[PDB]
RNA sequence: GCGAGGGGAGUGAAAAAGAACCUGAAACCGUGUACGUACAAGCAGUGGGAGCACGCUUAGGCGUGUGACUGCGUACCUUUU
RNA sequence: CGAACCGACUAAUGUUGAAAAAUUAGCGGAUGACUUGUGGCUGGGGGUGAAAGGCCAAUCAAACCGGGAGAUAGCUGGUUC
RNA sequence: AAUGGCGUAAUGAUGGCCAGGCUGUCUCCACCCGAGACUCAGUGAAAUUGAACUCGCUGUGAAGAUGCAGUGUACCCGCGG
RNA sequence: CUCGAUGUCGGCUCAUCACAUCCUGGGGCUGAAGUAGGUCCCAAGGGUAUGGCUGUUCGCCAUUUAAAGUGGUACGCGAGCUGGGUUUAGAACGUCGUGAGACAGUUCGGUCCCUAUCUGCCGUGGGCGCUGGAGAACUGAGGGGGGCUGCUCCUAGUACGAGAGGACCGGAGUGGACGCAUCACUGGUGUUCGGGUUGUCAUGCCAAUGGCACUGCCCGGUAGCUAAAUGCGGAAGAGAUAAGUGCUGAAAGCAUCUAAGCACGAAACUUGCCCCGAGAUGAGUUCUCCCUGACCCUUUAAGGGUCCUGAAGGAACGUUGAAGACGACGACGUUGAUAGGCCGGGUGUGUAAGCGCAGCGAUGCGUUGAGCUAACCGGUACUAAUGAACCGUGAGGCUUAACCU
C-alpha cells in the first residue's frame, strides 16, 4: 500500500489549514454547526492551541474557551468548520505545543512573536 | 456520574455543591455524564431561596468534564459539574435563569427552557 | 500439598519418556572432511573460507 | 456464499461533520472457483477460493499440481463455499470482488482473534476485586481463589479459569458497508473486524436469518 | 508475547542495559571481534553500526558522543578518523556474526561478532 | 589432567582375595532377552482360557515363561454390636 | 524538634524463612525512674519482679543434671512356629 | 463517695464519632520498570508413603465411596496453571 | 460416623442445582370496563440494586429497579482471601462468691501454616492408531456458548369510559446491565524518544556533555497494550409441545375438547446464530503428489535377511513473528525483504551545537521552527539467513460382489 490505503488519509486534507499557528488565536474557527430544524449556521470557539500533528486525521488543536466558564472543544481538521484561516494571536510558545497550563487568570499565554 | 460527586448548581435557589446519591436509567447505571437525570441532594445553599438545605431532589447533568462529542469526533469537555436542579414530580427545570453554557444535545426535545437561557452553545 | 502413596516403578518411568536425549547430525563443510560442529564450518580454524579468526 | 481477503489495517473517511464511515480497509481480491462437486463423491454445492501471491517459484508443490485440475494461479490457503446456484467449471473458473449479491447491505466478517497468550480470571473476564498495596496477600488478579471447602464440587468442569489464548475464529455479524471498489479491490465496513493485518477473513454476505 | 513488536532486552536494568552495552560497543572499535552470547551479540549491533554511520559529519555532529560515551575520546576519534571513512562504501550493514556457542559451565551460545578485515571477497591464503 | 578411574601384564591355589579387600542375602537401581500392552475402568488375584517364544516325544494332545478375552471379586492389624 | 543510642505501636513479606521473632516502610524515648562496657551479689518452694506468674541460659503455676527408679498407670498400644 | 464520687488544663504509637485535604481503599481495572515464576547448563532438598492396574452419576454401606451395585463415559504419556 | 484433630458465624471470590417463580413469556376464573390488579395453572431461557446503622445473617431506613425470588450444595466456598463476631493467656465495670475465681453479661488488647503426588479442572504438547506414504479442503455424530429487559413514538387520545383516564394486536427508534472483537477516534500508560531542572563527582579548564540521587524531581509523548473509547450480538423464522382453547363425536334419543378423528398454542424442549468438532477405534469424504532395482535361508505363503536405492513429504538448523511459558502455530532462507543495519518520510519533543550581535551581567536575538528521534510507513541485500546431511521407500492382506480379455 506505498499509496493506496495512506492513499484515503491524503485525498481529503488537501486543505489549507493554518500551517502555522502560534497559539493564542482567539478565532471562532467558524464551525458549521448546526442548530435544528432550520438553520446551517456557523460559529466558532475563541482559541489558545496546542494541537497533535498526526495520524491523518489531525484531530486536535484543543482550542481553549473560557466564555463564561471552562474549556476545550478538540476541533479535527477534516471538512466541518469553515477552516481555521483566522490567526490573531501572533505566537511567544513557551514549552512550544502542549502548552496545557489549565489555570484561568492574569496569567497570559503572552502571544506576540514577529 | 456514580454516587456521591460534587455537582455545582447551575441554575438557581440553592448553592454550590449538590451531592449526586444515584443514577436513574435503570439497574447498575454506573455513571450518567452528558445531560442526564441524576437525583442530587443539596449541602451548602444560600441563605436565601424556596430550596433550603439538604432536599433530596433530582436533576440534570450540563457541563461535566467527561465530555461530550459527536460527529467528526472532536470533544467539548467542561471541566465543571453542571446540575440545574428541576421541581422533582411533576417534571420541570425549577428556577428563572440558568448561569454558564449549555450542551446541544441538553437541546433535547421534551427539555428546552434551560437552552433558550444560560445565552450560549 | 503432601501426597500419600506413590508407586515408585512404573508410574515416573513413564514421564521419564519425555526425558530422552536426542540427537544432531551435520556436515563437515569442504575443508573439514569431519567436524565442522553445527553449521559452522570449522573450528580447527575457525574460518569458512579465510582470514576469520585465525588461518593463512 | 462469498470470498475471503487478508484485512490488512482500518481507517476512516471522517465525514466532514460525521467520521460515521469508520470502515476498515479490506482489499478483497476475487477468488478462482473452477473447482466444486455436487452429488458424485463429495458433499453438497461447495465452491474453492484462494487469492494470494504465493511464490509459485518455490514453497508450495502438491497443491500446486492440485491446483492443475482446471484452474488458474495457485494463491494461498483454499476455502469453500455452498449453495447460492453459481457459475463453475462450465464458463471460467475466475470469480471475482462483487456480482449479484447486492449492495449496502450489511456483510458480516469473521478476523482471527489474537491471541494474548495465556490468561486469566481478571483477563477472560474482566472482573475480580481486591487491592494490591495492603494486600500484598491476595494482590488482586489472584483467580480471586475459586472453590468450595468440604464439598463434592469436581471443581466444577468449565469455570472460567486461567486458560490461554490465540489465534481463534470470531465472526461479527452485521456491520454495513460504505464504499467499494472492484478490480481495485477495497472493501469498506465499520469498525470492528477481527484480527490485525494479519488475517484473512471470510466476509460472507451476512446469515442474519 | 503480550501482542506486537516491542522489544530488546536481556535479564538486566534497562538504568544499566546502556553500559552493559556502550562498554562492549567501544570495544569493537578498539578491536575487531569478541565473543559475547548471540542475544549480547544479536543485540550489540544497533549501538555499534548506528554510531558508526556518524562519519559524513566528522564535525560537532560525530562528537555527539566522545566525552560521554567513553571516558577518553580514544574509540571515538578511532571512528571519525579510521572507522568513518573505513566502510564509507555500502553504508548500510557492517559487524557479522559468526557462531561459536558453549560457554563452558552455562550452556550459552557465543559468536564473537566483527566488522570488515574479513571482506566478502575471493581472496586467496596471503600473510 | 604426570587426576580419578580403568585395561593388560605379573604375585598368588585363588585378585570371581587389590587394599571398598572373607562369605556376601534383602530393600533398592539398572542392561539384555520371551510374551502381554496405546478404546479401556476398581485390593490387581483366583477360576476358565486362546495365542506367542522355547522345550516334548518315532503324534499321542504335554513342561517352562508370558499371558488377550471372560465368571467372580473392597488389603492386613487393632478395636468394636 | 531530631541523628547516634535505647525501645517496639502499625501494615506487607517471611511461616520447610536470610532468621527457632527478623527484613522493609512508617513509629515512641532520646540529660533521664536514661543508656552501655567490665567485674561482683541473690539458687529452686528458693531468688528477682514499676506485677505479666513475668524473668532465673531457645526450659518456668516451681530451673537443669544425677539419683530413689524398672515411681504408679483398674488406661492405650503390641505380643512372633 | 480513698476495693474513692463528680470535674479537670496539659499529655497519650490509648477506645469511639465527625470534617477538610488526599488519594487505585473502591466504581473497574490499564500500562510500565524490576525480583521470581518459564527454558538451558551445574549442584541438588522437604513433609508424606499398606499396596495400586488412583474416572463421572444414582444407589449401597460403620450412616458424605476411585475401589461395593447399576449405569454412563474414557486411545497411551507429559508440560504450565 | 469422626476426639492418633471433619477449623465456628459473617464478609470477599467464584459458584452449581431445585421450583414451592420475584421480573419477563403463555393461559383459566374475578366481586375482570379500560389502566392497573387479586388468585390459580403452565413455565427454570435469561435476568434478579447501591448505600446509612450493626460483626452480623437478618432487619429497619434513604434512593433506585422490569424485579430486587425461596431453598439445596459440610446453614456451598479458610491445602482460596479476611479475622469484625465467638473459647487461650493481659486488664476493667456490673453482678456472684469469705476467697481462689466465675457469667449462655459488658468493655479495650490479642501469631490464620502447607513448594500439589492422585481424582477434578483450565489450557497445551509428545506417542501411536485410523492398513502404501504424503499435502490439503470438507462432511458433521456429537459438545459448548448465547438466550435479560426499560423508556418513547406511531397505531390511538382510538376500543373501552360519566368523567378521570386509557389499551389490545402490530410496528418504528433509543437505552440500562452483560458478552465478543478492535485501537481509526477520545483518552491512560509509554523507567528504550525529546525536553526542563535541583544537588554533586567526573570528562584538564570555558563551553558542551555523562554517572549517581525513586526513571533524582518533573513536562510531554511513538509503537504496542489498553477502557472510560468504538463497533457488533442476544432476534426473526420453523418442528413438536405445556397449561389452555377448541372443532366434529359417540359411549350416555341430548350433552361432551376425545373414546375414532383434526386445529391452534410460551423466553421451556428440537432447530435457527457463534465456537469446537473424524481417537466419530462406528477412526468417514473429495481433490492433488510420490515410489514399478537384484538375490538369498528358512521350519515357505509366514516370512527372516543382504546389496542398490531412496521420492512426495517431514523434520533439523538459521533469520524471525501482531504466534507463544516450553512445545505448538505462521512468514522467509540468496529463485531472498525474514530479522538487524542503511536511505527517505512520518511522529514526538520544541528552535541543538557552533558562530555572530545586543546587554556590565543573568540573559536575549539571529542562524533556526533547529537539533535529536522507538518498536512506525515506503524502500534498499549492506550483515546474517551455505552446498549438502537426517527421517520417510521401492507400487499397497485375504475373502466376496460389481465391472473385463
Amino acid at each position: 500500500s506505498n499509496i493506496i490505503k495512506q492513499l484515503e488519509q491524503e485525498q481529503m486534507k488537501q486543505d489549507v489549514p493554518s500551517f502555522r499557528p502560534g497559539d493564542t488565536v482567539e478565532v471562532k474557527v467558524w464551525v458549521v454547526e448546526g442548530s435544528k430544524k432550520r438553520l446551517q449556521a456557523f460559529e466558532g470557539v475563541v482559541i489558545a492551541i496546542r494541537n497533535r500533528g498526526l495520524h491523518s486525521a489531525f484531530t486536535v488543536r484543543k482550542i481553549s474557551n473560557g466564555e463564561g466558564v471552562e474549556r476545550v472543544f478538540q476541533t479535527h481538521s477534516p471538512v466541518v468548520d469553515s477552516i481555521s484561516v483566522k490567526r490573531r494571536g501572533a505566537v511567544r510558545k513557551a514549552k512550544l505545543y502542549y502548552l496545557r497550563e489549565r489555570t484561568g487568570k492574569a496569567a497570559r499565554i503572552k502571544e506576540r512573536l514577529n | 456520574i456514580q454516587e456521591q460527586t460534587m455537582l455545582n448548581v447551575a441554575d438557581n435557589s440553592g448553592a454550590r455543591r449538590v451531592m449526586c446519591i444515584k443514577v436513574l436509567g435503570g439497574s447498575h447505571r454506573r455513571y450518567a455524564g452528558v445531560g442526564d437525570i441524576i437525583k442530587i441532594t443539596i449541602k451548602e445553599a444560600i441563605p436565601r431561596g424556596k430550596v433550603k438545605k439538604g432536599d433530596v431532589l433530582k436533576a440534570v447533568v450540563v457541563r461535566t468534564k467527561k465530555g461530550v462529542r459527536r460527529p467528526d469526533g472532536s470533544v467539548i469537555r467542561f471541566d465543571g459539574n453542571a446540575c440545574v436542579l428541576l421541581n422533582n414530580n411533576s417534571e420541570q427545570p425549577i428556577g428563572t435563569r440558568i448561569f454558564g453554557p449549555v450542551t446541544r444535545e441538553l437541546r433535547s426535545e421534551k427539555f428546552m427552557k434551560i437552552i433558550s437561557l444560560a445565552p450560549e452553545v | 500439598a503432601v501426597q500419600q502413596n506413590k508407586p515408585t516403578r512404573s508410574k515416573r518411568g513413564m514421564r521419564r519418556s519425555h526425558d530422552a536425549l536426542t540427537a544432531v547430525t551435520s556436515l563437515s563443510v569442504d575443508k573439514t572432511s569431519g567436524e565442522k560442529h553445527l553449521r559452522h564450518h570449522i573450528t580447527a580454524d575457525g574460518y569458512y573460507r579465510g582470514r576469520k579468526v585465525i588461518a593463512k | 456464499m462469498i470470498g475471503l481477503v487478508g484485512k490488512k489495517v482500518g481507517m476512516t473517511r471522517i465525514f466532514t461533520e460525521d467520521g460515521v464511515s469508520i470502515p476498515v480497509t479490506v482489499i478483497e481480491v476475487e477468488a478462482n472457483r473452477v473447482t466444486q462437486v455436487k452429488d458424485l463423491a463429495n458433499d453438497g454445492y461447495r465452491a474453492i477460493q484462494v487469492t494470494t501471491g504465493a511464490k509459485k517459484a518455490n514453497r508450495v508443490t502438491k497443491p500446486e499440481a492440485g491446483h492443475f485440475a482446471k484452474a488458474g494461479v495457485e494463491a494461498g490457503r483454499g476455502l469453500w463455499e455452498f449453495r447460492l446456484a453459481e457459475g463453475e467449471e462450465f464458463t471460467v473458473g475466475q470469480s471475482i470482488s462483487v456480482e449479484l449479491f447486492a449492495d449496502v447491505k450489511k456483510v458480516d466478517v469473521t478476523g482471527t482473534s489474537k491471541g494474548k497468550g495465556f490468561a486469566g480470571t481478571v483477563k477472560r473476564w474482566n472482573f475480580r476485586t481486591q487491592d494490591a498495596t495492603h494486600g500484598n496477600s491476595l494482590s488482586h488478579r489472584v483467580p480471586g481463589s475459586i472453590g468450595q471447602n468440604q464439598t463434592p464440587g469436581k471443581v466444577f468442569k468449565g469455570k472460567k479459569m486461567a486458560g490461554q489464548m490465540g489465534n481463534e475464529r470470531v465472526t461479527v455479524q452485521s456491520l454495513d458497508v460504505v464504499r467499494v471498489d472492484a478490480e481495485r479491490n477495497l472493501l469498506l465496513v465499520k469498525g470492528a473486524v477481527p484480527g490485525a493485518t494479519g488475517s484473512d477473513l471470510i466476509v460472507k454476505p451476512a446469515v442474519k436469518a | 508475547m503480550r501482542h506486537r513488536k516491542s522489544g530488546r532486552q536481556l535479564n538486566r536494568n534497562s538504568s544499566h542495559r546502556q553500559a552493559m552495552f556502550r562498554n562492549m560497543a567501544g570495544s569493537l572499535v578498539r578491536h575487531e571481534i569478541i565473543k559475547t552470547t548471540l542475544p549480547k551479540a544479536k543485540e550489540l549491533r544497533r549501538v555499534v553500526e548506528p554510531l558508526i554511520t556518524l562519519a559524513k559529519t566528522d564535525s560537532v555532529a560525530n562528537r555527539r558522543l566522545a566525552f560521554a560515551r567513553t571516558r577518553d575520546n580514544e574509540i571515538v576519534a578511532k571512528l571519525f578518523n579510521e572507522l568513518g571513512p573505513r566502510f564509507a562504501s555500502r553504508a548500510g550493514g557492517y559487524t557479522r556474526i559468526l557462531k561459536c556457542g558453549f560457554r563452558a559451565g552455562d550452556n550459552a551460545p557465543m559468536a564473537y561478532i566483527e566488522l570488515v578485515d574479513r571482506s566478502e571477497k575471493a581472496e586467496a591464503a596471503a600473510e
